[PDB]
């Protein structure tokens, strides 16, 4: 019966003095230790720093201190580092790690006062939409047990979506947030680069990389967000922007605000279903009150390429750090310098993340570096212009979110073919560096389908207002039950 | 636009990878395919365009001269595998 | 015979708090003492610029008459070593700090020669490698440190000739207050790429790269040790190597460190978490004016203006 959480309910309740942090976060762990190995959504559960947080939450709470979300429990990825816990990013590297210091993400949220249950099954090192090479396991989704709930934040939404957490924190490199949240339906969110900050984060993708909150609900993750983000003196990217008051951006009226639906969208890679879900999510904006026009992308479709060959460079010089000489995991056997390099960076994760490696160090090679990296980087700029020049007469850029329903687990996990084939629309977003949001749609064969909308710069409370908007219209709330 | 087995051997030794002789056939097969992927950017003119290296034309990035706090020993070595009176064991001949 | 060599200086810069880390830079014999969050290269840890580096970096720039650039990143050097935490080193390969400077360097017989330096930019120094006792120990206490890589153009030539321009760097950098100057300390260090060619040919005189020059009496004796050398190698054909030798004042020869099978791909490119900082005119406006008055004009101005004579003016100034 407590399966029905979400922050500001809790919140509510906690105010209406119904019970302590401590009896939630018991019964919701009971819920969770019980029925994870059937989903294994998780890798590891702190049982004491949970309870220890969760009497300070109910010691913070009885004075009604410093906080929106009081005492609400809420887990966190993998890559963010955490005192005391095992930060690992899900693989046999990391494994054994437990970081001396915590993430400027966790310490805000902990001092903000939400419980942490543990950490979740994610990607290595956020590299895969499937979350099918991951070392602990592969992770189930709650709609189909056969299927995948995506990458690389597939944990997260599988263990929200599964009535397990109300809200969950994600990443942002490639379009790692919206699948998932669009293959579980659920709200993913994700800010302007450089708003939430990546002290404590590590890093798939410098210029790529993103924090963002995944909730149930559209206020649930502007509440997340509206903590999340700021600026953070330890971390060069961040940049300094005071709005913050996403809260009450909300039940603002879509009079007269326009919405632009490109022509690129629309292809012969989407299947029919999905359009005709989207279609109907524009036809009901329509009735909200809203103007649709045609915008167009010239280089959208050139977005793909571009992307893997961005993203894998820089990893492959952010993973070059990680050789055993310092943490993580060493050879048992290192008969000299250049085989411990080799044999433990071989000895770290196999074929994915490895060859990733491989053609970004390919790409950055002297020779191939301006045919390929400078070539990519420059259509990212193409893709900016793009971007800038349509936000001219448009407020807001909505489509489809996965092209794609959910694919069972054993087929073309070993073919990366469909694997980037899969991520077209999400990538633009994180190539620009612009803020989006994936809302679920409907439902296709019993799976769930999501719309994803992108907005200009430093403006979420926009996006997230239309969100709330668009949450008076249908709501999928009884889903809970079932799984 | 094409590979042998040679070239991702030194692509190995750049990024220093490990690699036995049942890996190979299927990493270059898949390597191939990648970049068969990329490939099509090629097509596309980018003469007088600048490249973007970050999303945001973000300036100045200065930090005082302060001094910070500094730990103690106990916690480095605590996920160091190899430690000897402070200092980390490591392999000093390098060849092949 | 035509000798054309070159000089890759290092300079460590001082400032308390580290270029991008918060430890502090002087200390003694303590190892792994100044190693913070930031130098151990722990996963998901960031760096931020120093202040006080950069402002010394664009003071050297203004101080050695060349034209800053307005806007400059900090580029990547990936490569493998244990004194190197990370999996690449913070330097600039487009873009520098400094770049096309002169330095007026003062010789004896007559002419006082000017000589070109061609960048200046920011670098990082790695950890140490001691003999002891069995394996090694590296030790991570200069790791961090803030470094300035001035690098000249190739337009010194005689061994003397190089000494004096080393001790007009000493100087001037001494001047500036940015290194303390004692190569006893390790601080100051340079490299010398030098090559000889006959003249009336350009032909022949492959570069001798000679590593790890300490005293102006080391650079002096190994510069001269190696062009005659190379002379002689040229004189009986053989086969000339490219290799980053070094040398050993005991023995006064040339030794080699490694053999250089090919060229070491470093693979640059911009740093994506560092952003380019920008100078603008008005930092060097205000740098102008801080500018202190320059040992070689300020001797020679003890010799015009206040009645002195050359020798005295000089040990005063």
């Amino acid at each position: 019966m407590l399966h029905q959480l979400t922050l500001a309910e809790i919140a509510r309740a906690l105010a209406d003095k119904q019970f302590s942090a401590e009896e939630l976060t018991r019964t919701l762990l009971g819920r969770i230790r019980q029925l994870d190995p059937q989903l294994n959504s998780f890798i590891s559960i702190t049982d004491d720093l949970a309870i220890a947080q969760a009497k300070a939450a109910d010691e913070r709470r009885a004075n009604g201190e410093n906080g929106a979300l009081l005492g609400a429990p809420i887990a966190h990825k993998d890559l963010f580092c955490t005192q005391g816990v095992r930060t690992s990013c899900g693989s046999k590297m990391l494994d054994n790690f437990v970081s001396p210091y915590d993430a400027t993400v966790v310490e805000k949220l902990t001092a903000a006062g939400a419980v942490t249950l543990g950490k979740l099954n994610m990607d290595e090192f956020a590299m895969g939409s499937s979350n099918q090479s991951s070392h602990y396991g592969a992770v189930k989704n709650p709609w189909s047990l056969d299927r995948v709930p995506g990458g690389s934040s597939g944990g997260s939404a599988a263990a929200v979506a599964a009535r397990l957490l109300p809200a969950a924190t994600g990443t942002d490199t490639g379009g790692s947030i919206r699948q998932p949240a669009a293959l579980t339906n659920l709200t993913g969110i994700k800010p302007t680069y450089g708003r939430v900050s990546r002290w404590g984060m590590i890093a798939y993708a410098s210029s790529l990389d993103q924090g963002g909150p995944l909730a149930r609900t559209a206020e649930d993750c502007a509440l997340m967000l509206g903590v999340m983000a700021g600026f953070d003196p330890k971390d060069s990217t961040s940049v300094e922007q005071p709005v913050d008051d996403y809260l009450a951006a909300l039940q603002k009226p879509l009079s007269g605000l326009r919405i632009g639906l490109p022509r690129e969208y629309f292809g012969a890679g989407l299947d029919s279903r999905i359009a005709d879900a989207v279609l109907a999510v524009v036809e009901e904006l329509k009735t909200l009150g809203a103007t649709v026009k045609d915008i167009s992308l010239p280089n959208m479709q050139h977005a793909i390429p571009a992307y893997y060959v961005i993203a894998p460079a820089e990893a492959s010089s952010n993973l070059s750090r990680f050789d055993g000489v310092r943490y993580g995991y060493r050879c048992d056997a290192p008969q000299n310098l250049e085989d411990l390099y080799k044999r433990s960076r071989a000895e770290g994760f196999g074929s994915e993340v490895k060859n990733r490696i491989m053609v970004g160090t390919y790409a950055l090679s002297a020779g191939y570096y301006d045919a390929y990296y400078l070539q990519a980087q420059k259509i990212r700029r193409l893709i900016k212009n793009d971007f800038v020049s349509a936000f001219a007469e448009v407020d807001v850029i909505l489509g489809p979110t996965t092209p794609n329903p959910a694919w069972k687990i054993g087929e073309k996990n070993d073919d990366p073919v469909s694997q980037y084939l899969e991520d077209i629309y999400t990538i633009t977003a994180n190539l620009a560096g612009l803020p989006g949001l994936s809302m679920p749609a409907g439902f296709v064969d019993g799976l769930p389908v999501g719309v994803q909308l992108l907005a200009p710069y430093f403006q979420e409370g926009r996006l997230l207002n239309v969100a709330h908007q668009y949450q008076q219209v249908s709501d999928w709330h009884t889903r809970t039950p079932a799984g | 636009m094409a590979l042998e087995r040679s070239d991702v051997e030194k692509i190995a030794h750049l990024a220093r990878l490990g690699l036995s002789e049942a890996d190979l056939p299927r990493t270059t097969e898949t390597l191939n395919n990648i970049l068969g992927l990329i490939d099509q950017m090629q097509a596309v003119d980018t003469s007088g365009v600048e490249p973007l290296a970050h999303p945001l034309e973000a300036t100045q990035r200065l930090r005082p001269d302060a001094v910070t706090e500094t730990d103690h020993r106990d916690a480095y070595q605590t996920i160091a595998p190899a430690v000897e009176e402070g200092l980390y064991l490591v392999p000093k001949v390098i060849e092949s | 015979w035509e000798t054309v060599i070159g000089l890759e200086i290092h300079a460590q810069l001082a400032t308390q708090s580290k270029i991008f880390s918060g430890s502090s830079t002087a200390f003694g014999a303590a190892p792994n003492t100044q190693a913070s969050l930031v130098d151990l290269a722990m996963p998901g840890t960031l760096p931020v610029l120093n202040e006080e580096a950069v402002r010394m970096a664009c003071l050297f720039g203004l101080a050695i008459d060349a034209r800053i650039d307005r806007q400059n990143v900090f580029a990547r050097k990936n490569y493998f070593y244990p004194d190197l935490p990370k999996g690449y080193q913070t330097s600039q390969m487009d873009h520098p700090i400094v770049g096309k400077g002169h330095l007026d360097i003062t010789l004896e017989d007559g002419t006082t020669k000017r000589i070109g330096i061609t960048r200046a930019h920011l670098e990082e120094d790695a950890g140490k490698s001691l003999h002891e006792d069995g394996m090694s120990g590296i030790d991570l206490n200069r790791a961090g440190t803030p470094l300035l890589e001035i690098v000249s153009e190739p337009d010194i030539r005689s061994a003397k000739e190089a000494v004096a321009y080393v001790k007009a760097i000493h100087a001037l950098v001494r001047y500036l207050g940015i290194c303390d100057g004692n190569m006893a300390e390790g601080s100051l260090r340079c490299d010398c790429n030098v090559s000889v060619r006959p003249k009336g040919q350009a032909e022949f005189g492959t570069r001798a790269e000679i590593k790890n020059v300490n005293s102006f009496r080391f650079i002096e004796k190994a510069i001269n040790h190696e062009i005659q050398r190379q002379i002689e190698l040229i004189e009986d054909g053989g086969k000339v190597v490219q290799e980053t030798r070094l040398y050993d004042p005991n023995k006064d020869e040339t030794r080699s460190m490694r053999g250089k099978e090919e060229a070491n791909d470093y693979r640059y490119f911009p740093c994506p978490d560092l952003l380019p900082v920008v100078i603008e005119p008005e930092y060097l406006a205000k740098l102008r004016e801080q500018l202190p008055e320059l040992p070689v004009q300020k001797r020679e101005r003890f010799e015009s203006q206040y009645g002195l004579s050359a020798y005295d003016a000089s040990v005063l100034s």
